[PDB]
RNA sequence: CUUCAAGGGCGGGGAGCCAUGUGGACACGACCCGAAUCCGGACGAUCUACGCAUGGACAAGAUGAAGCGUGCCGAAAGGCACGUGGAAGUCUGUUAGAGUUGGUGUCCUACAAUACCCUCUCGUGAUCUAUGUGUAGGGGUGAAAGGCCCAUCGAGUCCGGCAACAGCUGGUUCCAAUCGAAACAUGUCGAAGCAUGACCUCCGCCGAGGUAGUCUGUGAGGUAGAGCGACCGAUUGGU
RNA sequence: UUGAGGCGCCCAAAAUGAUCGGGACUCAAAUCCACCACCGAGACCUGUCCGUACCACUCAUACUGGUAAUCGAGUAGAUUGGCGCUCUAAUUGGAUGGAAGCAGGGGCGAGAGCUCCUGUGGACCGAUUAGUGACGAAAAUCCUGGCCAUAGUAGCAGCGAUAGUCGGGUGAGAACCCCGACGGCCUAAUGGAUAAGGGUUCCUCAGCACUGCUGAUCAGCUGAGGGUUAGCCGGUCCUAAGUCUCACCGCAACUCGACUGAGACGAAAUGGGAAACAGGUUAAUAUUCCUGUGCCAUCAUGCAGUGAAAGUUGACGCCCUGGGGUCGAUCACGCCGGGCAUCGCCCGGUCGAACCGUCCAACUCCGUGGAAGCCGUAAUGGCAGGAAGCGGACGAACGGCGGCAUAGGGAAACGUGAUUCAACCUGGGGCCCAUGAAAAGACGAGCAUGAUGUCCGUACCGAGAACCGACACAGGUGUCCAUGGCGGCGAAAGCCAAGGCCUGUCGGGAGCAACCAACGUUAGGGAAUUCGGCAAGUUAGUCCCGUACCUUCGGAAGAAGGGAUGCCUGCUCCGGAACGGAGCAGGUCGCAGUGACUCGGAAGCUCGGACUGUCUAGUAACAACAUAGGUGACCGCAAAUCCGCAAGGACUCGUACGGUCACUGAAUCCUGCCCAGUGCAGGUAUCUGAACACCUCGUACAAGAGGACGAAGGACCUGUCAACGGCGGGGGUCUUAAGGUAGCGUAGUACCUUGCCGCAUCAGUAGCGGCUUGCAUGAAUGGAUUAACCAGAGCUUCACUGUCCCAACGUUGGGCCCGGUGAACUGUACAUUCCAGUGCGGAGUCUGGAGACACCCAGGGGGAAGCAAAGACCCUAUGGAGCUUUACUGCAGGCUGUCGCUGAGGACUCUCACUCCGGGAGGAGGACACCGAUAGCCGGGCAGUUUGACUGGGGCGGUACGCGCUCGAAAAGAUAUCGAGCGCGCCCUAUGGUCAUCUCAGCCGGGGACCCGGCGAAGAGUGCAAGAGCAAAAGAUGACUUGACAGUGUUCUUCCCAACGAGGAACGCUGACGCGAAAGCGUGGUCUAGCGAACCAAUUAGCCUGCUUGAUGCGGGCAAUUGAUGACAGAAAAGCUACCCUAGGGAUAACAGAGUCGUCACUCGCAAGAGCACAUAUCGACCGAGUGGCUUGCUACCUCGAUGUCGGUUCCCUCCAUCCUGCCCGUGCAGAAGCGGGCAAGGGUGAGGUUGUUCGCCUAUUAAAGGAGGUCGUGAGCUGGGUUUAGACCGUCGUGAGACAGGUCGGCUGCUAUCUACUGGGUGUGUAGGUGUCUGACAAGAACGACCGUAUAGUACGAGAGGAACUACGGUUGGUGGCCACUGGUGUACCGGUUGUUCGAGAGAGCACGUGCCGGGUAGCC
């Protein structure tokens, strides 16, 4: 939810 | 949105109230039945934290102690008066009626008995001017006329502790102790920094009021800041 | 009934009422589950934010402000030198304590629902900290990040309203026989939905024709092709 | 010579392994013309049966017979007969001679299902008929339970706390329970005392089923007992912030609510406070019990005393500092006890309270004295208003001294002095825009004796096992011990006591492999690494010398740079002295003297924010927030601002030097112009402006209509920008007010852009400076600039270095084997795959081939679009929420008029209600204000909502959203696209209607007007698109007329077929008319566009109707006309969200795949042209034909219950359209150097500077430094610089939320490998007892690629300049395999030096992180 899973 | 911080102020917490238990005395002009034949001596000279300004200590004739608002040049020792035959000196508390006209005075009563209302900030003084078996006209230290039942009492000289406004605090660390002792919350956001939730002026990409600063006095709290009803604004013209 | 008038609308030569099974419709939870809400009353400041009350904490060293002193110079104002003094949101500092920059290391079914190690910042102040106390939910608190208010915050938690509503996804349990689609038209805040038609099926009625094929006859037609000294408009040149 | 045909050839390049399905095929197993015989479905024929339909018979849908060439497939769905389950009823049965259920098995039915046998079971169970219903499961990431694989697998290692070993004890059993020894670990804690919290965890005995990361005889576990003793320690009492109760008041009301009054509560470490010490004692308590001794309070008695309440105390901030002084620590010497054994050292002890008595320094004061310059301090200071000195009053310690004490304690001695001095005592100075509690209580206020002193707490833990965190959790959690020794500045490191511990609790084994975590050392080079020096390293303590720019004069500054540094001998100086400090001379060891440890790398340029400070608890610490400072606004206090529904309240114990509301953000130089719009405010003739009252009309009243007056507000006018904001185009004014001033400028703001020039580098999208036309800088939306400051952004230099060239060796913990303990993730099924193909276009399973004996160990993770998460992106839903606004609608609130309270005599007086000040007397105010009610205005402060659809996704654009015409439309009708051409939302009283008269365009001839004749089927005209119609007219002229009429229908259309409204049209009727001789024509315009529901109102004519009834008023209704919804079959309606949320969708976008190939790349055909002549050495237009699948675009097939991004990296395979290398052809080929082409993929194709870049630019090397595919190969491999979350800034846009195909700083990388795959290692089976040696089907290789030099030769060639080759040699580079004599690294084997500390010294050792550091280094590995 914040780019990169799960960043 | 939220409230803004104008209205947590009225619900009167603890954060926004004066730390009332830590202040001295409500300074106000003593009662005499009448004749003036009350008259007491200085005893100490203290430090008001109400009003960051020197107080002093006095023992009445009969035997009454209580802190008075006082004037410059008061020493301990020095004998006061408080009465409509009281002496017309510094220091001294009487109705506007007995004092001349010209003198400096502070600690002015609105209504006679009241006690004291107007000048009784550092260094200020009221003026007195005219005189009428009807009224006392005085001219306060913001620089209005205020017309007075030449029977309001008041005391003679200016208030003590002039000029301390003179100095620059300089660090918020002085700002800070001097805040804690009165009824105000401390430090001060912008509104044009917070979010649009929590202020009128919140909100944007970047900083600036959504509007003109200039609110109409019929605006309703929530919505009144800013320039309340100003008549103009800025310095030119 | 409307109506000078006329013409139209509705109705008329006795079949209903009740019961029982069953098909279907509408309201209700309405075949079942499925989610983000909204509203009410309560319970939370043992976490955390801010304030208040009463206590506690900060090895050691560095720099050396004003003030003061002695000496020299000066008419004086003062100046210079040395010393004294010990100021500071001052410096160094894993003192205690507080903080949390990098390693994007270790861990990542962890020791741990925020840890470990090294590195790093502050460390007499707008300081840190214990305990007591105040502020409560569209309300607090906020040096403001929509931060925080007990692992919960662009509106806490609990229970209730409540079986919320959804045209959206998922699922809906025994055997056989007959018939057997529509994926289209009209209207729609309608296009992931409905209604009315087309089309599928079932029932009662009617009672002798019907017409998917071909031929012929009486009619409708300007597409292919063709052509333009037949319109029209394009489109070569020569005497 | 030429025409035609058949088959083939050339043209003809792609990525793991070639293909026609494969093998393979050549007078065919190919192709073409014929021909022959066969194979081959469930089709067709045929036997029997079944169902369904129909016929005959029949009550029958029971039989029996018959017909089907014209019956037999089916999703959704309609219809119908039947099977099974529960319980009820009727009728009727079975069961202990064995019911139901269950397991295995037999028979029947198409089947749901029925039934029988056997075993089990041991008490119920059916059938038929009619009923009944919480009646049938493979599915829902379905619910609950159980279970398998996973797997004897992960974890029981990682933490600066690495901990044990040998004997022995007990025991059935011992690695971990106990004793000893040896060895270690903890030092503000791993020790001691405690608060909270826990609540019996404490002690004892007996145990091991549970719990304990293994075991256990042990235990915080199980069981049973036991254990907490107070006048003098806490509670209790007091009061603090503040809380509650009652009263009063409010509220519809209360368990609600502010004030006021009274009362109570509110502190156990840590606020205030009457009083206790020492020893002894228990398994467990202890200032509590016991012994000794002491003290307090109250009361009683007696004596004294009449004092007695004033005052003092309780009782207080921050910084600096002197004096007094105890413990401790250390020094000297004596005594007692121990240790050591070459010396003479080293360790421990040497005690003794509360209390009673007594002593008193500081401070203050008194007398004396009499200083005119002295006294005094660390410092400040002091004085004729009386200094020193002297004398004296008051007056301190938890201190000294005496007692206490032939008490106690010690085996004994049972000391004395000193220094520095925590505790404790007492002074001096400094600071405040900060002023640093209160109350109870004590004192003041004697003594003796006696009595009384109850009630509650008291165990234990207090943490890497007793608390919170689900756990015996590496986390969290307050106070006191801060004075143990060496060390040193130190409460620092390191080492060591006292005390604690070996429980940060599983062990055993392999020189112990790969691989991983922490880490040491690496030669030469030295940032070449990389987004970036990330990570690591360098430096370092103290003293001396010395120190730039700049600067706010403080600072910069430890700038920088240089030197010194140990031990030993003897000394000097400062001081009262230290076991304090500063130096001198001489001697002397090492590679090294802050020898370990502790311990800065340095310099410069630019950006930002002034500074310290604040922040996203859990990805952002920043430039963001704050700040002082600057400015503006409001308000005289019965105020401004704000809270409450009210009663009431904060600000406020406050008063303009105040405090409220905002903006800007230290200093420095400054801060231009604009009031048009918006906002705020002031004014206002006039205009506009509600309700009450008032006037008129209306009504026996009323509704209602109008008038007069007119508040705030608006119009209008003015003021105001440090108020929102604005500061251009054009010319030598225009919009809309002004038209960018100082400055700054390619900016964190500049698209173009890597701008141009310079600096710097071999090379610099970087950085800095200058220029600067600024896509789209600029003045408190603050501009410029700036010393200091900074875990902030960028860049340069010296130093340093395993970041890199390029890796090696080592150390510790794992890993691996063994004992014990023992999970989870995941699982539709099957599963030894591989190459291709196919398929919903991304297959282990389909198709074809290839390969493949089973099982097991280890590995790194290629694939299972691996595991984990109902995609956050995108769209959709008449979903949600937060936010905005001049969206819709409302609600608070403010302003204002009016009514009530409310009174006397469009302006005025009064006092009596009411308000306020005042203790009161009384004063101010006063019918106002307040309050209740209403009206107008302002009113995102707040609430509810809306903000449409279509669409090659969505948005923007458009409207293909209601209508008409041609074409599309395939000669009936119907027919789509954001299909092509283009129109309609009217206009017309004549441009309608009829009748009469008449014929038009255009051309020709005669006197572009008019007139005459002729030709002239239609090209004219007919209101408007288009298409169609029309000539004695539908056109023209003229005249007359109003049918553009009322009423009501039929039919078609709208809506083909085929339901659907309004609307339209065609054709009638009735009535009334116009014109015409009349037939007849006129239901508007020649035909097809010009249109609008319900409700409501107005309007037309007549009638019906309103609650017992008459009259009047005012309503309700039948018929119809008009008013608009164009989103046009009708809602009243704006936005943002990156803070986001949900339902879904691959129904729909971004990424990748797939199709396409316009684009892109490459080729070919023709060959104009030029190349001095010469197309074809070379270059090569136009046009034409293609291949590829790298670019772009298109499409929307695949995935939205996720197939992880770009770039880079590492590692593997491939393609050829070939850059180099080999072999060749041509040349505008003399040679040398080239240019072009051919075969060819074996090998090679490298290193760097800017940039995240891919791309590209640049430098130097090179044989050359080719391009491309592998999910734009490669995140269960890495990296995380860019795109693209949450924070922030700038520019632009926006009223605003906020936005951007703009820029910029910051910003968390999850999983234990089941299968498959491969690299290596084993165990089995097959070939069918053994040893040794071979063979070689096949398999792999790049095992070798390339360059320089010499001789050839200064030769061939050439005018010369210049300048080869074959061959033979030497070497280099890259790659490859192996090896260690040599060189080099390591080498926590080893030997030495040496710092700190401990064992007394010596000797000899331990620790300093897994070597303290330093120096050398064998083998082995490299
Ligand atoms: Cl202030
Ligand atoms: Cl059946
Ligand atoms: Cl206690
Ligand atoms: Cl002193
Ligand atoms: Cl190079
Ligand atoms: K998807
Ligand atoms: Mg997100
Ligand atoms: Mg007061
Ligand atoms: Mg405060
Ligand atoms: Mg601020
Ligand atoms: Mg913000
Ligand atoms: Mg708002
Ligand atoms: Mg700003
Ligand atoms: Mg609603
Ligand atoms: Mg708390
Ligand atoms: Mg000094
Ligand atoms: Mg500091
Ligand atoms: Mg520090
Ligand atoms: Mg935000
Ligand atoms: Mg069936
Ligand atoms: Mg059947
Ligand atoms: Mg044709
Ligand atoms: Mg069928
Ligand atoms: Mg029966
Ligand atoms: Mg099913
Ligand atoms: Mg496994
Ligand atoms: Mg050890
Ligand atoms: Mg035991
Ligand atoms: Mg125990
Ligand atoms: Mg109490
Ligand atoms: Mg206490
Ligand atoms: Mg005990
Ligand atoms: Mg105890
Ligand atoms: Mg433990
Ligand atoms: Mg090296
Ligand atoms: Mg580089
Ligand atoms: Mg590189
Ligand atoms: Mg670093
Ligand atoms: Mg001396
Ligand atoms: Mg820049
Ligand atoms: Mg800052
Ligand atoms: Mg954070
Ligand atoms: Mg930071
Ligand atoms: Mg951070
Ligand atoms: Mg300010
Ligand atoms: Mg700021
Ligand atoms: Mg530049
Ligand atoms: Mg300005
Ligand atoms: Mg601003
Ligand atoms: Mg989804
Ligand atoms: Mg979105
Ligand atoms: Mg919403
Ligand atoms: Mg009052
Ligand atoms: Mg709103
Ligand atoms: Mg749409
Ligand atoms: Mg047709
Ligand atoms: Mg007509
Ligand atoms: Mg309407
Ligand atoms: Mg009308
Ligand atoms: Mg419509
Ligand atoms: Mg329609
Ligand atoms: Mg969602
Ligand atoms: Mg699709
Ligand atoms: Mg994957
Ligand atoms: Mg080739
Ligand atoms: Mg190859
Ligand atoms: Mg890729
Ligand atoms: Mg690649
Ligand atoms: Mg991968
Ligand atoms: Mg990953
Ligand atoms: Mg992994
Ligand atoms: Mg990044
Ligand atoms: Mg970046
Ligand atoms: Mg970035
Ligand atoms: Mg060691
Ligand atoms: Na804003
Ligand atoms: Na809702
Ligand atoms: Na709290
Ligand atoms: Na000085
Ligand atoms: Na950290
Ligand atoms: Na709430
Ligand atoms: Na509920
Ligand atoms: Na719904
Ligand atoms: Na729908
Ligand atoms: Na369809
Ligand atoms: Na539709
Ligand atoms: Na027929
Ligand atoms: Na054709
Ligand atoms: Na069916
Ligand atoms: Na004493
Ligand atoms: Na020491
Ligand atoms: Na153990
Ligand atoms: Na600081
Ligand atoms: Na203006
Ligand atoms: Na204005
Ligand atoms: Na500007
Ligand atoms: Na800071
Ligand atoms: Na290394
Ligand atoms: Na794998
Ligand atoms: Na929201
Ligand atoms: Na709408
Ligand atoms: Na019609
Ligand atoms: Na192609
Ligand atoms: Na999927
Ligand atoms: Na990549
Ligand atoms: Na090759
Ligand atoms: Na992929
Ligand atoms: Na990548
Ligand atoms: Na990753």
């Amino acid at each position: 939810x914040t780019x990169p899973f799960x960043x | 949105g939220r409230r803004i911080q104008g209205q947590r102020r009225g619900r009167g917490t603890s954060t926004f109230r004066a730390p009332s238990h830590r202040y001295k005395a409500d300074l106000e002009h003593r009662k005499v039945e009448d004749g003036d034949v009350i008259a007491g001596t200085v005893v100490d000279i203290e430090h008001d934290p109400a009003r960051s300004a020197p107080v002093a200590a006095v023992e009445f004739e009969d035997g009454d102690r209580r802190l008075i608002l006082a004037p410059e040049g008061v020493g301990v020792g020095d004998e006061l008066q408080v009465g409509v035959s009281a002496e017309i000196a510094p220091g001294n508390t009487l109705p506007l009626a007995e004092i001349p006209e010209g003198v400096p005075v502070c600690n002015v009563e609105s209504s006679p008995g009241d006690g004291g209302k107007f000048a009784r900030a550092s260094g200020v003084n009221a003026q007195l001017l005219t005189h009428d078996r009807n009224v006392a006209v005085v001219k306060l230290p913001s620089g209005e006329m205020k017309r007075l039942d030449p029977q309001c009492r008041a005391t003679i000289g200016v208030v003590a502790g002039g000029g301390r406004t003179d100095k620059p605090f300089v660090k918020a660390g002085n700002k800070h102790h001097k805040m804690k002792a009165r009824g105000t919350k401390w430090p001060n956001v912008r509104g044009v920094a917070m979010n649009a939730v929590d202020h009128p002026f919140g909100g944007g990409g970047r900083q600036h009021p959504g509007k003109p600063k200039s609110i109409s006095r019929n605006a309703p709290p929530g919505r009144k800041v800013g320039d309340i009803a100003s008549k103009r604004t800025g310095r030119g013209g």
